[PDB]
């Protein structure tokens, strides 16, 4: 009966949360303060809550699920009966773990070394990972591109397609028909009168907003593939696809490595406020301290007052072995930390906005159960701590919060140097991610067999990114699996829809704030009726739909890519002029080794 | 570490009367099933403990509280405020109270 599960979840409600609180105090130690005392501190306190959770997940199978009616209280039930793993052979459960514990170790110790001196090798993020991002020799680019790709992306080739057998049947044991679709379960929404959203509609949207970004990524090519004939002549073709070792790193994911080659206007420097920090005598807190009052301009709360204690601004005064990387912690029991090592510069004065965002929004959905105190989807969280960046970034922002000559002009040529550094990460991104999805839901339902995943992953490179390959490669290579999230089996399509969210949200913020201009001079300062905007669905967390909170916010019930035209339009419409004498579009059968 | 000596209970048949008190530990049956006094599914310990750390956001740390209720039954009067006494003056048309 029903309300016997109300009492089941009050129990759990509050034996959970103090052991999620201790497992994640225990995490902050290690974290901030590294011994080995630490890491079995966190050990044996880090399983306690995955075995107390297991032990609850095979309590809530008493109950069913379809006779329940109250949709947060099913809500709640179906995110703790979920079986996942555990379905399979317990001989099968141990093979998997050690085919994820091997693919893992082989990314981050696989080294390359070199032909001229095999005595020198190299790793991939320190050495590998420089040569991608700043090296102009043709010859060099090739040599790491190549042999990344032969030397640690062979050895990932057996292990992948024995990983794609043991995945397809822990799905299908949970009444899905492949990976692929156990993965777009997040998007699915069950029977809520008019807001349902069906885990094969995801395929649609996805690619119905797709070819309304292809007249804007088109001209994005055609312009760095004539700014990448200067800078590498007697290599590229101009009609046809980029070569994918040119692109500025390893994959290709982002351009943003390729500004210094085809930067508008170089004589004109891009405003950067890090000298008028260092000038004033900013200390590690006034980054903050302009931070919240952002956020209480808006009509948000204050910081904890727990939070200023607690949190580690900078590395320590001692020399302390503590992993530096910016990140926003909720310990729970309405205990919020931020975990960074922050220097004056203008970069970590934006992730400071950043950052602080994934605080506001822990501090508004803290009201709910604790099952639903996540974001409404994966993608919401990173986008609502990316328009606070944007809002920051402006120089409107910057000459009213004390940081530029109130004789400030910003002329309409630093305005292209802004936006085109913007679309080489945004607009760069989504073909790339677009693809990388598309293949692999296409490998787990079996229509590509094994025998053309390597034929028809450079079929898609060509026609839809527009990048082509300098060397052969065929079924002894694996491709995919030699970026981080295709080998540590993680979900890709959050990076596609974070970016139309984002401009979802600072488009109905800005008409809330009465902006007369450019999208992309928009700040939200001193607004109270756009924060109000914002707060009502900031504090739903996953208690509701996803397409319900976006209506609140947006008025609509589905993503829209029309927003994120209408930020890149000043650049849409330079681009088109000085693509008139180019040719807009690529050929699929050039390539660089075919002559 | 935790101050495991502060519990509430969190489950009871029925809403306390006013100024009512219940100190019993019996096991709480919330399904039909009864319970014979151990514990399982739908058959829960009726007390919970705060863990109370002192790292806790405010709403989160213990507060103390006291209840004052005045009551008047029929008797024929008890405690009450307190009554000043000021200055006396001598050889004066004055308005006093003794
Ligand atoms: C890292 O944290 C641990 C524990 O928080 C520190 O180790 C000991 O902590 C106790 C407190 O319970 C002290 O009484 C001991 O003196 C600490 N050990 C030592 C060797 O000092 C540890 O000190 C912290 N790391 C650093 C570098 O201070
Ligand atoms: C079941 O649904 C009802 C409404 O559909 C929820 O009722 C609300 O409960 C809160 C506190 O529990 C009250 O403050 C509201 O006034 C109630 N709303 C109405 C319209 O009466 C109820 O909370 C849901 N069950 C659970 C366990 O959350
Ligand atoms: C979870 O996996 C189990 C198999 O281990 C599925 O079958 C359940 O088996 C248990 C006994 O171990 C029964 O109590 C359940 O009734 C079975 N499933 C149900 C509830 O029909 C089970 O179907 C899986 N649950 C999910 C999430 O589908
Ligand atoms: C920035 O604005 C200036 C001012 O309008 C633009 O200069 C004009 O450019 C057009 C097209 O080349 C000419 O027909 C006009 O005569 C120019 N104006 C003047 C006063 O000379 C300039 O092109 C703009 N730059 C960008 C990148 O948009
Ligand atoms: C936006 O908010 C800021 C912060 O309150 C306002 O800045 C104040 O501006 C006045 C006059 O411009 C100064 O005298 C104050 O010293 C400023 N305050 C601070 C804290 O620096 C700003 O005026 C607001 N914008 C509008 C249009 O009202
Ligand atoms: C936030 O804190 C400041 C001082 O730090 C205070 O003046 C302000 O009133 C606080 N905000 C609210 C809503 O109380």
């Amino acid at each position: 009966i029903e309300e016997q599960a109300k009492t089941f979840l009050d129990k759990f409600n509050h034996e959970a949360e103090d052991l999620f609180y201790q497992s994640s105090l225990a995490s902050w130690n290690y974290n901030t303060n590294i011994t080995e005392e630490n890491v079995q501190n966190m050990n044996n306190a880090g399983d306690k809550w995955s075995a107390f959770l297991k032990e609850q997940s095979t309590l809530a199978q008493m109950y069913p699920l379809q006779e329940i009616q109250n949709l947060t209280v099913k809500l709640q039930l179906q995110a703790l009966q979920q079986n996942g793993s555990s379905v399979l052979s317990e001989d099968k459960s141990k093979r998997l773990n050690t085919i994820l514990n091997t693919m893992s170790t082989i990314y981050s110790t696989g080294k390359v070394c070199n032909p001229d001196n095999p005595q020198e090798c190299l790793l991939l993020e320190p050495g590998l990972n420089e040569i991608m991002a700043n090296s102009l020799d043709y010859n060099e680019r090739l040599w790491a591109w190549e042999s990344w790709r032969s030397e640690v992306g062979k050895q990932l080739r057996p292990l992948y397609e024995e990983y794609v057998v043991l995945k397809n049947e822990m799905a299908r044991a949970n009444h899905y028909e492949d990976y692929g679709d156990y993965w777009r379960g997040d998007y699915e929404v069950n029977g809520v009168d008019g807001y349902d959203y069906s885990r094969g509609q995801l395929i649609e949207d996805v690619e119905h907003t797709f070819e309304e970004i292809k007249p804007l990524y088109e001209h994005l090519h055609a312009y760095v593939r004539a700014k990448l004939m200067n800078a590498y002549p007697s290599y590229i073709s101009p009609i046809g696809c980029l070569p994918a070792h040119l692109l500025g790193d390893m994959w290709g994911r982002f351009w943003t490595n390729l500004y210094s080659l085809t930067v508008p206007f170089g004589q004109k420097p891009n405003i950067d406020v890090t000298d008028a920090m260092v000038d004033q005598a900013w200390d590690a807190q006034r980054i903050f301290k302009e931070a919240e009052k952002f956020f209480v301009s808006v009509g948000l709360p204050n910081m904890t007052q727990g939070f200023w204690e607690n949190s580690m601004l900078t590395d320590p005064g001692n020399v302390q072995k503590a992993v530096c990387h910016p990140t926003a912690w909720d310990l729970g029991k309405g205990d919020f930390r931020i975990l960074m090592c922050t220097k004056v510069t203008m970069d970590d004065f934006l992730t400071a906005h950043h950052e602080m965002g994934h605080i506001q929004y822990d501090m508004a959905y803290a009201a709910q159960p604790f099952l639903l105190r996540n974001g409404a989807n994966e993608g919401f969280h990173e986008a609502v701590g990316e328009i606070m960046s944007l809002s920051a970034a402006t120089p409107k922002h910057l000459k009213s919060i004390g940081l530029l000559s109130p004789d400030f002009q910003e002329d309409n040529e630093t305005e292209i140097n802004f936006l085109l550094k913007q679309a080489l990460t945004i607009v760069g991104t989504l073909p790339f991610t677009y693809m990388l999805e598309k293949w692999r839901w296409m490998v787990f339902k079996g229509e590509i067999p094994k025998d053309q995943w390597m034929k028809k992953w450079w079929e898609m490179k060509r026609e839809i990114v527009g990048v082509v390959e300098p060397v052969p490669h065929d079924e002894t290579y694996c491709d995919p699996a030699s970026l981080f999230h295709v080998s540590n089996d993680y979900s890709f399509i959050r990076y596609y829809t974070r970016t139309l969210y984002q401009f979802q949200f600072q488009e109905a913020l800005c008409q809330a704030a009465k902006h007369e201009g450019p999208l992309h001079k928009c700040d939200i300062s001193n607004s109270t009726e756009a924060g109000q905007k914002l707060f009502n669905m900031l504090r739903l967390g996953k208690s509701e739909p996803w397409t319900l909170a976006l209506e609140n916010v947006v008025g609509a019930k589905n993503m829209n890519v029309r927003p994120l035209l209408n930020y890149f339009e000043p650049l849409f419409t330079w681009l088109k002029d000085q693509n008139k004498n180019s040719f807009v579009g690529w050929s699929t059968d050039w390539s660089p080794y075919a002559d | 570490g935790g101050n495991y000596n502060y519990l509430y209970r969190l489950f009871r048949k029925s809403n306390l009367k006013p100024f009512e008190r219940d100190i019993s530990t019996e096991i709480y049956q919330a399904g039909s099933t009864p319970c014979n006094g151990v514990e399982g599914f739908n058959c829960y310990f009726p007390l919970q403990s705060y863990g109370f750390q002192p790292t806790n956001g405010v709403g989160y740390q213990p507060y103390r509280v006291v209840v004052l209720s005045f009551e008047l039954l029929h008797a024929p009067a008890t405690v009450c405020g307190p009554k000043k006494s000021t200055n006396l003056v001598k050889n004066k048309c004055v308005n006093f109270n003794f």
